């Protein structure tokens, strides 16, 4: 008789995972948060004195 | 002074149920009250004065 | 160890409803204070 | 027919093996480290100073206004 | 039935009163400090003390009415006492140690010096050296007394008993009339607050010990000791011999050393 | 003398699941909660 | 009878269980003031308010995660419920004496709450340093109710400590000498050896402190002559010991729990167990100045510091080989228990290894007082010392309460609370070495990416935690009883079934001398 | 004189075991029991007050591990780990 | 040292007591004359208001708030100096 | 001890005539705690064993017991078997794989 | 078959490979046939069937060890549940930025950035290695 | 300063700093190593079916396994406690500044010639000027000379505080009552920066130190017009 | 004069009683000279010297202090 890993492992995997990826990539790019990169290599030094 | 220890063993021995603390008797009962009443009672004061300290006076 | 079938089964639907249950009620209590924190703040 | 194969103390032949595989790879990242790390660190600020002029990154500096003291 | 040796105890309440005793001495003592109160401090001091009073009651039911202090059981007590004692000498070390620090590197607002200037310190030979003596006079009536009731000698004991209680209580008495007479206070810098805590704690435990060889008077008295099984007594004389002994090192360091 | 056995060495119930839930939840919760009011308590005061 | 049996207690279990649910309760006060934390820490500028709230939450967080949640969970209640069933003895040595250690424990609580309530906290770490912490810096309550908090959960431990030391020497079988006792209860012992002697120091200190503010004394104020160094001096005396006090039991736990699920009859090198155990508490009373390393101290003093800490090593390394070795051929078996165990061995020890690079007083000088000392202490303390009590009460919970967890569950929150723990505490180092200081409400904004995710991590850890919840909250609903559990000949505790009766070994065990 | 004697004063289980000793008898297990040789027809004979009780069994001099398991009434018993044989001896004190 | 005397046979109640009346009692009572003799009232110093004395940093939780617990008018000037 | 000490002794002791079903178990038991797989003859003692002592199943067991010490060495069982062939033939002693116990 | 509580202190079945021959059997009791079986047993077990040798198994073991030791789709469950729950946390952490957390401080602007930039760059912040080591002051533009 | 993402030690800017840094890399390499020696010796331990499990003999590994961290901690030693005493050796400062922590700023004493001294107070998040470092800024920077000797002491007159500069390698507590010796030297001229590094109330967070390092003659002309 | 030099007196990481010296012999000093009618500036090192070295507000309570008649220490 399977169990429950048997009957449900393999969707409890696909979209535990899908669904982690899809929110951690919606909170960290789409909601404002400030992550404070390098400017090494994107900044464009402006003057400032 | 006379021993009556033999006195107190038959005492405290007595097959009664009753825990030690109380066991001597009614005099037992009665500190244990005034003892708990007090330790609950000013359990109850202390809260009291916290509530009474937590605000600005 | 090796144990006994449940007494009082907990059926998946039960399972939802107690942990659903137990995280709000660490979360909502805390997300009352900090969703007012500025009136708090300021008053 | 088969032939007799090894037998005994297969725990202790698999952990000699990978215990020597363990300190090859240290020696190893040892190796390693002390080069793109290490070396490259020392390389780095014996470079830098190596003809480092500081009157010139000073002038430098106060040119771009940075200090309080020399404008 | 049980057959092992050890005491299983009547649940008890004490350990609870006990516990909200010290809840009402703490909240009290912040009460008197902060709020102008000695309100909850009074409350928490007489819990406390009937809670000692019942607990140490029952202990003594347990084994002079009952018999539960079986030798296993009184082996457990006698290392429940040395370690108790342990963690007192510990106690005192955190302030010898703060009294040999100050005295030590004395700071510049103290004069650079030790004792700091402006402090004039007792002279150890007066009546910090009588102090000294009956003490250590203390400690010789109570090993009397305990070779008398190991000897089975009822009136010797108590008379031994006796004059060492007397001599706790004069060493109490002569240090309180000291604390008067001190022409420093607890707050004249770290001189006096090393001296009046240091040996205050000390007179604290002096005043305790005292009290718990009364408690050993009264049990001889009613006949509670045999010639043989009295720990009660041994934990007295042992607690009395450390008394004793941080005076020695009180003497020392701070009263002749300090000095 | 005491119940002994398997939900009885406790000084709660486990009789019922969901009244077991709830005192759980308000044993837990009230812990969790206390430091968030203690912190409102302490901005609300000045 | 409900009074009787739970507020009247002389029974082990059931005051280990009352410390179980008492340290429990404060886990849970003490993961919400960390949350606290690293919600004011997940963005640069000021969320709360200036420094002083925010560090009387960093100071309680503090108090209560040590004196509240470990010391009673470890010692208490594994220490209570376990130690008289592994040495066959029917209670503790003083049973009323014991509820008396269990019962100090709330009014201590609700004094550190008092605190937190009145005044404006004391927000003053946890170390309680003067001037900061007196009558000028923190006039009013609040210190003093933090002092008197630590008297009477010192109070607890003594007196916890003189049974535990008393139960362990007195209350074997005759037959049974020190060297067959299991290495839990030596940790236990050893362990109370140290409580016995490091808490009196703090109690001396403290009580200076107290009255330097109440009673016009000077101890640590250089205008009578006092000096504040002193009170670090007194402080880190027992300071030190105090953290091998929160590991200790740790060990022990997970000495049995390699043991058991390697499906082994004994841990490797028994001997070198117990002599490493009582080589780090000795070791662990002559280091404390590595906590002073920036106070002015003279080089040979600093030279003797960093060289007896770095030597803690030694022992604590042996420990570390030795479950590997126990390990080692085993019959593994991949519960909940020896997860959180493997984890704790790998965790503790590279955080026992950045304890290392801190010893060097040299370094120290850069690293002292960032947040490299706070990813040191984390990986020890949120994933060692927790880790240890994870994996001891999945372990013992069937015997404690008759019911099986579900294993599937357990996993699950494994595997949730070390992606939050590392996630947290990880690039601490990194602010650390960058030189972000301790104790801020805020940082330059050049520190927000490794604050941004620490904070992350710390919500992970979060879920962990009501996940726990549940998970013990399925069990009770559940009633899976026990029926069958492996090796009880070498691991007594279960041998009186799950759960043991009320009164056990009422009759001793017989063991022979021969 | 004055002072009550042990003999004459000591009661309960404190005066049990006094007594006891005195008749060199162990009702309640002060003393650790002696090895018989072990075997089949030579048993480690283990009192009981019931029908049943745990023993430990240290099966060389200085093992550190002690083997734990609960000796019943009936035929002799074995230690799992070096086989000596142990009996129950049931009822009384 | 072995101090000056010698017994050693037994050490019982007998000689215990004997130490207790023969020396030690003694010892006490020199103690106590040597210091009922040089006591009575030496004389107070100028009062100097040193800054590192006569403390204050907070109000004693009794009478005045500014006398100590055991405060001799005689010998325990306050920090303005001796009373009237 | 030479490894050949080791074997011998454990063919003496369960080629013990009067071996008890405790004294089988206690010798498996311990024997499968070693960093070996037991030698054919020693296998071969305690199938005939097995043998005096009425008990097919254990027999079973014990070829099992035999194929999980080899761990991840896949060669060792068969020869195992191999070797021990006129032995199972001689006691009517089925292999796991011939009963289909080898099936998870 | 039916293991009890109150059997808790005698011998007991285990099916572990390090401990193959167990203290009991698996079944005690036995029906008429199984007697029959267990006395054919006493013959020559070439006389046994196939069917009757695998009876005699599942008398004396309950699992063999090709099913004791077989492998289970567990940990799909876990580690597929374990990012479920760390997914949620991220919901926590979007309610938090979006109800919690105000506007972050003005120099993180991105102006206000290329101006602090430009800054460090010319107070030669980390000039060694880890800062104005890596712009090109020449070309004055970042190295590539 | 320390920049965004950072993951080691701002640069050296000291040659004491410099040493820090490569003793640091020796000691990780140490530490990066025995952890994943053990890491890697768990997963060992766990991948086998292989099994051994009756009593093993301790007495001989226990020789390596406490020789071999023995040799180690002394590799660890020998140059920590060259660089300790590095640290200690006589020196002969050109200059001595005093710097006292305060509630919550600090200010700086140089008198070995004049009565100088000044207060150093963090600049406001609202009144930075555009570039300028947000917690970071003061408004009077702590002036001194480049590639000389300088004695610093450090006091407090209120609660603990500790005056630290990473890149120079510094941290040295501030206590009242007490006057800590620490000494400065800085290879190259430009801004260096530290922060308050022991809890001291409400504002521990927001009182700087940012020295400003220039050529003596510059540091002359700037005492004078302090005055 | 740049600087207070090394004292081997005082060579460690706490330099309070340096200070404290040197304020010390700078005032003993003035005293004797002023004392015994003759030049105070022979106690000019010991005032660069305590002045390099000695915060401005320990000076000033020291100053203060001998002015009132409690400084504690002897000149
Ligand atoms: C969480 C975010 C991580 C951010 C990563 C860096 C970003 C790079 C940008 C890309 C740009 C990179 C180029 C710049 C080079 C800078 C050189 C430098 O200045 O150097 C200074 C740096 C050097 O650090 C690094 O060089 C990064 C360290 C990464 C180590 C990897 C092992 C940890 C696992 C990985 C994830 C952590 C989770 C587990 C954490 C638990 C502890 C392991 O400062 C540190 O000290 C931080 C670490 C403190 C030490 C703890 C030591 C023991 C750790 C565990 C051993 C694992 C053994 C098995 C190995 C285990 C395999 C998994
Ligand atoms: C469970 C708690 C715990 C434990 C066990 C430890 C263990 C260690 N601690 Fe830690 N420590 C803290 C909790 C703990 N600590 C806390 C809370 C603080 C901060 C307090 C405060 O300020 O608030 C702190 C602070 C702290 C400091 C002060 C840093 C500062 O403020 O500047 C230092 C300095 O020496 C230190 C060192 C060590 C060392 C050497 C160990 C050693 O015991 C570790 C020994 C272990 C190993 C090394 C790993 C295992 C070994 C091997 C695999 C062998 C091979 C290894 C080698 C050869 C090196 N600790
Ligand atoms: C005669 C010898 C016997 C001494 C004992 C009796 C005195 C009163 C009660 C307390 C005694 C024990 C505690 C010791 C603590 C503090 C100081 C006590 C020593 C003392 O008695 O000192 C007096 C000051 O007392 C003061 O402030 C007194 C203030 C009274 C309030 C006491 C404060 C109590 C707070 C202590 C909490 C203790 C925490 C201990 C925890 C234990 C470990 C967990 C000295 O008088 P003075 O006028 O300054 O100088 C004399 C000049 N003519
Ligand atoms: C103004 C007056 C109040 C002063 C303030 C508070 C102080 C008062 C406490 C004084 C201490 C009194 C202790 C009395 C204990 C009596 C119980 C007792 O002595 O019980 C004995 C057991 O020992 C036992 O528990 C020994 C139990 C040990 C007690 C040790 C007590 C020290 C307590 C310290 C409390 C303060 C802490 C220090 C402050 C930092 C009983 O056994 P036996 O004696 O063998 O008798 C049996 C025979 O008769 C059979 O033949
Ligand atoms: C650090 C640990 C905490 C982690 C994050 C907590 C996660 C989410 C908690 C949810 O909490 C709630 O969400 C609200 C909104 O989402 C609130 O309602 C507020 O919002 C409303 C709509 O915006 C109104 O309907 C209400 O009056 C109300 O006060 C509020 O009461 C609260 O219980
Ligand atoms: Cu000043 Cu922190
Ligand atoms: O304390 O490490
Ligand atoms: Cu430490
Ligand atoms: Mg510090
Ligand atoms: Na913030
Ligand atoms: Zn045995």
């Amino acid at each position: 008789a399977p169990d429950f890993h048997d009957k449900y492992g393999n969707a409890v995997l696909a979209s535990g995972a899908t669904f982690c990826v899809a929110v951690w990539v919606y909170m960290a790019t789409q909601i404002g948060i400030e992550w404070n990169p390098s400017p090494v290599g994107r900044v464009t030094p402006k003057e400032w004195r | 002074f006379e021993n009556r220890v033999a006195e107190k063993q038959k005492l405290f021995q007595e097959d009664n149920g009753l825990p030690v603390h109380l066991k001597g008797g009614a005099t037992d009962n009665i500190l244990y009250r005034v003892t708990m009443t007090l330790c609950l009672g000013g359990t109850l004061y202390s809260l009291y004065c916290l509530g009474w300290a937590s605000f600005p006076h | 160890i090796t144990a006994k079938p449940a007494k009082t089964p907990t059926s998946p639907k039960e399972q939802a409803i107690g942990l659903s249950v137990t995280f709000l009620s660490f979360l909502l209590p805390a997300g009352w204070v900090l969703y007012h924190l500025d009136n708090y703040k300021k008053s | 027919a088969l032939a007799k194969p090894q037998m005994r103390g297969l725990l202790a032949r698999r952990l000699r093996f990978h215990i020597v595989g363990a300190f090859m790879v240290s020696l190893g990242f040892a190796t390693f480290y002390k080069f793109a790390v290490a070396e490259k660190r020392k390389k780095a600020y014996a470079d830098f100073y190596r003809n480092y002029d500081s009157m010139k990154d000073f002038e430098e500096m106060r040119k771009a206004g940075i200090f309080q003291s020399a404008k | 039935h049980q057959t092992h040796a050890y005491h299983m105890v009547n649940p008890s309440p004490w350990p609870l009163t006990g516990a909200l005793s010290a809840l009402l001495m703490t909240s009290g003592l912040t009460m008197w400090f902060h709020f102008n109160s000695m309100t909850l401090l009074m409350i928490g001091l007489t819990t406390n003390m009937l809670t000692m009073y019942q607990w140490w009651r029952d202990v003594i039911r347990e084994s002079t009415f009952q018999g539960h202090h079986t030798p296993a059981v009184q082996k457990g007590l006698r290392y429940g006492m040395i370690l108790f004692i342990i963690s007192e000498v510990l106690f005192f070390t955190g302030f010898f140690w703060a009294f040999y620090h100050s005295s030590l590197a004395p700071t510049p607002e103290l004069g650079g010096c030790w004792p700091p200037t402006g402090i004039h310190p007792l002279n150890p030979l007066e009546v910090p050296l009588l102090n000294t003596s009956v003490l250590l006079a203390s400690g010789v009536s109570i090993t009397w007394a305990h070779h008398s009731l190991m000897e089975g000698d009822r009136k010797h004991m108590l008379q031994a008993l006796f004059i060492t209680i007397t001599l706790g209580v004069y060493f109490t008495l002569l240090q309180a009339s000291e604390y008067y007479e001190a022409p420093f206070t607890i707050s004249d810098g770290v001189y006096g607050s090393t001296f009046f805590v240091a040996t205050g704690f000390h007179g604290l435990h002096v005043i305790i010990g005292s009290t718990f060889l009364i408690v050993c008077f009264f049990r001889q008295l009613k006949f509670h000791f045999t010639s043989n099984h009295h720990f009660g007594f041994e934990a007295a004389a042992w607690y009395w011999h450390f008394v004793d002994v941080v005076w020695l090192f009180l003497y020392v360091s701070i009263y002749w050393w300090g000095s | 003398h005491y119940e002994e056995g398997p939900g009885k060495n406790i000084p709660f119930s486990v009789e019922n699941k969901w009244r077991l839930l709830a005192m759980m939840t308000l044993f837990f919760g009230s812990g969790f909660a206390a430091p968030f009011f203690i912190v409102r308590h302490q901005l609300l005061k000045k | 009878m409900f009074i009787n049996r739970w507020l009247f207690s002389t029974n082990h279990k059931d005051i280990g269980t009352l410390y179980l649910l008492f340290g429990a309760w404060a886990g849970m006060v003490g993961t919400a003031l960390s949350l606290l934390i690293r919600a004011e820490l997940g963005q640069p500028g000021t969320l709360l308010g200036d420094d002083q709230i925010y560090n009387v939450v960093v100071t309680a967080h503090a108090f209560v995660m040590i004196f509240f949640m470990v010391m009673p969970i470890m010692i208490g209640g594994f220490g209570n419920w376990l130690v008289p069933l592994m040495i066959g003895a029917p209670d503790m040595a003083f049973p009323r004496m014991n509820n008396m250690s269990f019962w100090l424990l709330p009014p201590s609580f609700l004094l550190l709450l008092a605190s937190s309530m009145v005044e404006a906290g004391a927000g003053t770490g946890w170390t309680v340093y003067p001037p900061l912490a007196g009558n000028l810096a923190h006039a009013g309550a609040s210190v003093d109710l933090t002092i008197f908090s630590l008297h009477l959960a010192g109070v607890s431990s003594i007196l916890g400590a003189i049974n535990f030391i008393t139960t362990i020497i007195n209350m074997k079988p005759p037959a049974m000498s020190q060297y067959q006792t299991p290495l839990f209860v030596w940790s236990v012992m050893i362990t109370a050896v140290l409580l016995l002697l490091s808490l009196p120091v703090l109690a001396a200190g403290i009580t200076m402190l107290l009255t330097d503010r109440n009673l016009n004394t000077t101890f640590f104020d250089p205008a009578g002559g006092g000096d504040p160094i002193l009170y670090q001096h007194l402080f880190w005396f027992f300071g030190h010991p105090e953290v091998y006090i929160l590991i200790l039991p740790g060990f022990g736990m997970i000495s049995h729990i390699v043991t058991y699920y390697s499906g082994k009859k004994e841990p490797f090198g028994y001997m070198g167990m117990v002599w490493a155990m009582m080589s780090i508490g000795f070791l662990g009373f002559i280091v404390w100045a590595h906590h002073m390393f920036t106070v002015g101290m003279d080089v040979d003093t600093r030279a003797y510091f960093t060289s007896a800490t770095m030597i803690i090593a030694i022992p604590t390394g042996v420990k570390v080989f030795s479950w590997l070795a126990t390990l080692h051929g085993g019959n593994i078996k991949w519960s909940p228990a020896m997860m959180w165990a493997l984890g704790f061995i790998f965790l503790f020890t590279v955080g026992g290894l950045t304890g290392i690079v801190l010893a060097n007083s040299s370094l120290d000088i850069v690293l002292h007082d960032t947040y490299y000392v706070v990813a040191h202490f984390h990986y020890v303390l949120s994933m060692g010392a927790v880790f240890a009590i994870m994996g001891g009460f999945v372990h013992w919970f069937p015997l404690f309460s008759g019911y099986t967890l579900n294993d599937t569950w357990a996993k699950i929150h494994f595997a949730i609370m070390f992606v939050g723990v590392n996630m947290t505490f990880f690039p601490q180092h990194f602010l650390g070495l960058s030189g972000m200081p301790r104790r801020y409400s805020d940082y330059p904004d050049a520190y927000t990416m490794w604050n941004t995710i620490s904070s992350m991590g710390s919500f992970i850890s979060l879920t962990a935690v009501m996940l726990m919840v549940f998970i013990i909250w399925e069990a009770f609903a559940s009633k899976r009883e026990v029926l069958t559990v492996d090796l009880t000949t070498t691991n007594l505790e279960w041998l009186n079934g799950c759960p043991p009766p009320y009164h056990t070994f009422e009759e001793p065990t017989y063991v022979n001398l021969k | 004189g004055g002072v009550p004697t042990d003999e004459e004063q000591a009661t309960g289980l404190e005066r049990e075991v006094m007594l006891a000793a005195r008749k060199g008898q162990d009702p309640y297990n002060i003393l650790a029991p002696k090895a018989t040789s072990g075997t089949k027809e030579d048993p480690n004979l283990v009192p009981s007050i019931t029908n049943k009780r745990i023993v430990g069994c240290i099966c060389e001099e200085d093992n550190s591990t002690v083997i734990w398991f609960w000796l019943h009434k009936g035929e002799a018993q074995r230690c799992p780990s070096c086989g000596t044989h142990y009996k129950l001896v049931p009822h009384q004190l | 040292a072995s101090a000056a005397k010698g017994d050693h046979g037994g050490t019982g109640a007998r000689t215990w007591r004997f130490l207790t009346f023969g020396l030690a009692l003694p010892s006490v009572a020199l103690c106590t004359l040597n210091s009922w003799l040089h006591s009575g009232h030496r004389e107070r110093p100028a009062f100097i208001p040193y800054h590192h004395l006569r403390i204050r940093t907070k109000p004693f939780s009794w009478g005045d708030g500014n006398h100590t617990f055991f405060h001799n008018p005689r010998v325990n000037p306050l920090p303005t100096g001796y009373e009237k | 001890e030479t490894d050949e000490e080791f074997d011998a002794r454990w063919v003496t002791y369960f080629n013990k005539p009067d071996i008890d079903a405790w004294e089988l178990r206690k010798g498996m038991n311990t024997l499968v705690g070693y960093d070996l797989v037991p030698e054919p003859k020693i296998i071969d003692a305690a199938l005939r064993a097995c043998r005096r002592l009425n008990d097919f199943a254990s027999a079973v067991r014990i070829l099992e017991v035999v194929k999980d010490k080899a761990g991840p060495h896949k060669e060792i069982y068969p020869y195992v078997i191999q070797e021990l062939r006129p032995t199972l033939n001689e006691l009517g002693i089925s292999t796991p794989e011939e009963l289909g116990l080898d099936k998870v | 078959s039916v293991v009890k509580s109150e059997d808790y202190a005698l011998p007991s079945y285990v099916d572990r490979r390090d401990y193959p021959l167990p203290d009991v059997a698996h079944v005690k009791n036995l029906s008429a046939s199984q007697k029959a079986l267990k006395e054919k047993e006493k013959a020559s077990w070439s006389s046994l069937s196939i069917d009757e040798k695998v009876e005699l198994y599942r008398l004396k073991f309950k699992e063999s060890f090709a099913e004791m030791n077989r492998s289970t789709n567990e940990w799909k469950t876990v580690v597929g549940a374990a990012m479920f729950f760390i997914g949620f946390t991220a919901l926590l952490l979007i309610w938090e930025k979006h109800y919690v957390y105000g506007p972050i401080p003005h120099t993180f602007e991105e102006e206000w950035v290329a101006k602090q930039t430009k800054r460090m760059l010319d107070m030669k912040v980390a000039p060694i290695q880890g800062f104005s080591a890596k712009w090109d002051y020449d070309k004055n533009e970042w190295k590539k | 300063m320390a920049y965004p993402m950072q993951l080691g030690f701002q640069d050296a800017t000291s040659p004491i700093m410099e040493e820090l840094l490569h003793f640091h890399d020796h000691t990780l390499m140490i530490v990066f190593l025995i952890s994943s020696l053990v890491l890697y010796i768990i997963s060992l331990m766990l991948t086998t079916k292989l099994t051994h499990t009756s009593t093993m003999d301790a007495q001989e590994v226990e020789t390596i396994w406490t020789i071999l961290p023995a040799i180690i901690l002394i590799l660890i030693a020998l140059p920590s406690l060259r660089i300790l005493y590095m640290m200690d050796e006589i020196n002969n400062p050109s200059l001595t500044v005093k710097t006292m922590g305060h509630q919550w700023y600090w200010s700086y004493e140089y008198t070995d010639y004049e009565d100088l001294s000044f207060d150093s107070y963090m600049i406001p998040t609202s009144e930075l000027k555009p570039g300028e470092l947000r917690l970071l800024e003061v408004d009077n920077r702590v002036v001194l000379p480049m590639e000389m000797t300088i004695r610093m002491l450090v006091s407090s007159e209120d609660v603990l505080h500790s005056w630290a500069v990473p890149s120079l390698g510094l941290k040295t507590d501030a206590i009242p009552g007490r006057l800590n010796q620490t000494t400065l030297m800085s290879s190259r001229p430009g801004l260096y920066y530290g922060q308050c590094s022991e809890i001291c109330g409400s504002n521990h967070s927001f009182m700087p130190i940012v020295l400003e390092l220039v050529p003596l003659k510059y540091f002359e002309k700037w005492s004078a017009s302090m005055l | 004069y740049q600087t207070a030099p090394f004292d081997s007196r005082f060579p460690n990481q706490n330099q309070t009683r340096n200070c404290w010296q040197n304020y010390l012999d700078f005032h003993r000093c003035e005293k004797a000279m002023t004392a015994k009618g003759g030049d105070v500036s022979v106690c000019e090192w010991y005032r660069r010297v305590y002045k390099s070295l000695c915060p401005i507000s320990w000076v000033s309570t020291w100053d203060d202090r001998r002015a009132e008649g409690t400084f504690p220490g002897k000149i």
